[PDB]
């Protein structure tokens, strides 16, 4: 409904955000009524943008398709607008102005780097009428949204994938982008090493244990706050060690008291018999005197007689005695050969059978690009609240198109390496040379500085960029604690598709757990015949240090296994990722260190406001203000993550240079 | 609130296993070698236990008696009087013992016989030296 928009625009319907109490604090704090008529009031414009966002919604647009009583209130609806235009709710990505843009440009602002976050914030601050122009090192725009393209191949080294398009804001962008989108069959088969598919009942035996074991995990760390141990952070890799040594105990344990049942047993009957061999010995001799005082033939004496039937009667009542301790023998006998054919788990998991394990954690070292003894083990999973709704997708085309269909109508300045950012009181000052030849030196002037610089650049040391004044204890620190990962690609381009073609992926199994990511998942996922092989976790950083040819030989050698050394041709065209080694990334994105959380990327994001220049002057302006994915606690690591920043600070910035006057 | 079924992982041992680098296969290696223990025991009771399960070879078939039917009469033949005060000396108060060894009386009549005949036999005199064993 009109409640399908404030979910598709990640808000809840029923209720105000924390956004909204500061911009509207009097409808917040006042009576019920007029809280359900501005919540509808978002919600319906929030619907109108986004039934067609290829439009500017004017906010004269907006009054005439609301009718009352809700349109009574033209102010309401007027403060509303301006807000959701403000903060990119509505009117953001490529839309077509209705309104010419009003060429009184009021304000400077110098963006650093021509990646998503800055692409949008660029859009959204020019949009607003203001000067900006983008510092670019690279000599193209996307940033880490690289895509590779020779003749009819294409396949991204950056992203390839949108996850979802419930309540994704790139479900928008996806209609003013011609953007071909592919779903993702979810269907994976694993094959190992020797080249043969993991069979079916295995496949699910390990998947199964490998969520197994991450419940078990999230169970210690809630439960029993196993967040500590020797005063270090504990990672996510630690306390899965932990949870399969405690599983491969409990094991051992079953064993120790399942053969303790049996030897109490053994010995219990080892005690029968005993019993059994001393009667029996009895009864041999008291047969031989019951035979003799047969023997002494009639007539006799009645102590004579006696003797007869009282030995007759003493061995009669040892032969039951006797009699009953058959019948308790074999009342053990038989258990003995129960408990024998009953036995418990002789292992927790083979050989085979962890190696199957690893690929699932390779898997998830993927989806964090860090090893899993990097992870936080109380954190890593934050953002795995707020997913998406849908399935995830994958760009056809190539994901550079979101880019560079941004960066149209925007001043771009590529090969422009910004080299020392610096702010005062005033206004600021950003230094770029030339990446082609670094003699020639820029100078930028600018009311404030939005800088996307990959969360890897900020962490290179010595610095890269240097910050004049320096950054304040508080942002270098959460720079420092933050985790910024690795995963690296290689795109085989063949003439002919010998893959499974309705399998979109497919995954190998290592050898050892040390390289469980070395090439451990590859995608069919273009028209062209082109595979993506997977660089994960440890792996990943390792073999940036090796030769492209090594790499796609190693590829090869799987594949051939995989499907026969005659099915697989040379690949026509490769190429290979070195994310890490890039020096304007210096790694793909970021993840939640142990010892880092969630409040690190709110510090991320927080904006730096210089000292006064004249002592006892007036409080400044903020001037530095942080964009990227590194900076958007809720959804990091991300292309939409990303795009969400820059909106953000291109809201923020605004509001701070052009005044926010929807607070009335 | 608890641990994913058939996942086992208790406060206890959780620290057993992280208080030392090497603890967690310091451990497990104890465990591993109690095993091996546990099990050599077992055929240690495995060959003691079929070794005195040859000693009971053709179990007592040839030792045992054939059963005799036998009608309870009641008249006490002076013979039978004789097994019963013999019977007395032997047991003492094993009522159905006594039964068995004359063989054509049962229990009460065994029973009161101590009464009627209590007496005329000195049966106290014969259970007091039946004490004295
Ligand atoms: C490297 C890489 C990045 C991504 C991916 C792959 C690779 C290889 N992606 C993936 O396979 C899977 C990741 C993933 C998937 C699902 C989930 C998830 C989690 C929870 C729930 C559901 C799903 C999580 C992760 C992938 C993906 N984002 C995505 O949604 N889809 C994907 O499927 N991700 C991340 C994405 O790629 C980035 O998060 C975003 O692209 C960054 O954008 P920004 O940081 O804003 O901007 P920039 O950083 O892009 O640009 C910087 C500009 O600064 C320039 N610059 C530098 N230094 C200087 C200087 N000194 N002077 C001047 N300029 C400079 C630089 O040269 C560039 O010009």
């Amino acid at each position: 409904g009109v409640e399908g928009a404030a979910f598709q625009s990640r808000l809840p319907h029923d209720r105000m955000t924390s956004q909204e109490a500061a911009c509207f604090p009097d409808i917040i704090s006042g009576p019920q009524q007029t809280q359900k008529v501005f919540l509808f009031i978002r919600n319906r414009t929030l619907q109108l943008w986004l039934d067609n966002p290829k439009i500017q919604l004017t906010f004269e647009a907006t009054l005439q398709q609301l009718e009352a009583p809700y349109n009574s209130d033209t102010v309401l609806v007027h403060r509303v607008h301006s807000y959701l235009e403000r903060h990119g709710l509505i009117n953001f990505g490529i839309y077509k102005r209705i309104k010419p843009l009003p060429t009184k440009k009021t304000g400077k602002v110098i963006i650093i780097g021509s990646g998503v976050s800055g692409l949008a914030a660029a859009r959204q601050l020019q949009s607003f009428g203001m000067d900006v122009t983008l510092l670019e090192a690279r000599d193209r725009v996307g940033g880490r949204v690289a895509t590779f393209r020779k003749g009819n191949y294409v396949a991204d080294l950056g992203a390839m994938v949108v996850t979802g398009l419930g309540g994704n804001p790139m479900a928008v962008v996806s209609k003013q982008v011609n953007m071909e989108l592919a779903k993702i069959k979810q269907k994976c088969p694993l094959y190992e090493a020797n080249g043969q598919a993991v069979p079916k009942e295995k496949d699910e035996m390990v998947e199964q244990e490998f969520n197994r074991l991450l419940e078990a995990t999230s169970y210690l760390s809630h439960q029993l706050d196993f967040n500590v141990l020797n005063n270090k952070p504990v990672s996510l890799g630690q306390a899965l060690e932990v949870v399969i040594q405690l599983q491969e105990k409990h094991v051992k344990d079953e064993q120790i008291e399942h053969w303790k049942k049996i030897v109490k047993t053994q010995e219990e009957l080892k005690e029968l018999l005993n019993k059994m061999v001393n009667l029996k010995e009895k009864i041999k001799e008291l047969h031989q005197q019951y035979k003799e005082a047969s023997e002494v033939k009639p007539p006799r004496d009645i102590t004579a007689e006696f003797l007869v039937k009282s030995k007759h009667r003493d061995l009669t009542a040892l032969c039951k005695e006797y009699d009953e301790l058959a019948e308790t023998q074999g009342k053990l006998e038989e258990k003995l050969q129960e408990l024998e054919a009953n036995p418990p788990s002789d292992v927790y998991l083979s050989s085979r059978d962890r190696q199957i394990l690893d690929w699932h954690f390779a898997n998830l070292e993927f989806a964090n690009a860090t090893p899993l003894s990097t992870l936080s083990l109380k954190h890593w999973d934050q953002d795995d609240d707020f997913e998406f709704t849908g399935s995830h997708l994958t760009v056809r085309n190539g994901y550079s198109c979101v880019p560079v269909a941004l960066a149209e109508g925007l001043d771009i300045k590529l090969n422009t390496a910004v080299r020392q950012v610096r702010y005062t009181a005033s206004g600021c000052e950003v230094i770029a040379v030339n990446t082609r030849s670094t003699s020639q030196t820029f100078i930028y002037k600018c009311d404030a500085v939005l800088c996307t610089l990959p969360l890897g650049v900020l962490k290179q040391q010595p610095p890269a960029v240097q910050f004049v004044p320096p950054l304040p204890e508080w942002k270098t620190s959460a720079v420092q604690r933050m985790g910024f990962g690795n995963l690296n690609k290689v795109v085989l381009c063949f003439d002919r598709v010998f893959w499974d073609p309705s399998v979109n992926l497919f995954g190998h199994v290592g050898s050892t757990t040390a390289s469980r990511g070395e090439l451990f998942l590859f995608w069919n996922l273009y028209k062209a015949p082109i595979l993506l092989a997977l660089v994960a976790g440890e792996a990943a950083g390792i073999m940036e240090n090796i030769s492209d040819d090594v790499i796609v030989g190693r590829c090869l050698a799987i594949l051939k296994g995989i499907f026969g050394s005659s099915a697989v041709p040379q690949p026509k065209e490769t190429v290979v990722s070195r994310w890490r080694a890039d020096p304007w990334a210096r790694g793909s994105y970021s993840y939640v260190a142990a010892g880092s959380s969630g409040n690190d990327y709110d510090l991320m994001a927080q904006p730096i406001t210089p000292g006064p220049s004249i002592p006892g002057a007036p409080q400044p302006i903020p001037r530095l203000f942080f964009a990227g994915e590194h900076t958007i606690r809720n959804y990091p690591a991300t292309v939409h993550g990303a795009l969400l920043s820059g909106l953000r600070e291109a809201g923020r910035i605004a509001d701070q240079f052009l005044g926010a006057m929807y607070t009335l | 609130r608890k641990p994913p079924k058939g996942m086992f992982l208790s406060q206890e041992d959780v620290e057993a296993v992280s208080a030392n680098a090497t603890a967690a296969t310091t451990v497990l290696r104890q465990l591993d070698m109690e095993l091996v223990s546990v099990k050599r025991q077992i055929q240690n009771i495995k060959q003691t236990n079929s070794a005195l399960k040859e000693k009971l070879d053709g179990g007592i078939e040839p030792y045992r008696l054939p059963e005799v039917i036998q009608k309870c009469n009641a008249r006490w033949t002076t013979e039978e009087q004789l097994l019963a005060v013999q019977a007395i000396r032997k047991y003492g108060r094993d009522f159905q013992a006594i039964s068995d060894v004359i063989g054509n009386k049962s229990v009460v009549q065994v029973k009161n016989f101590f009464v009627n005949y209590r007496r005329r036999f000195n049966i106290d005199e014969v259970l007091q030296e039946w004490e004295a064993e």
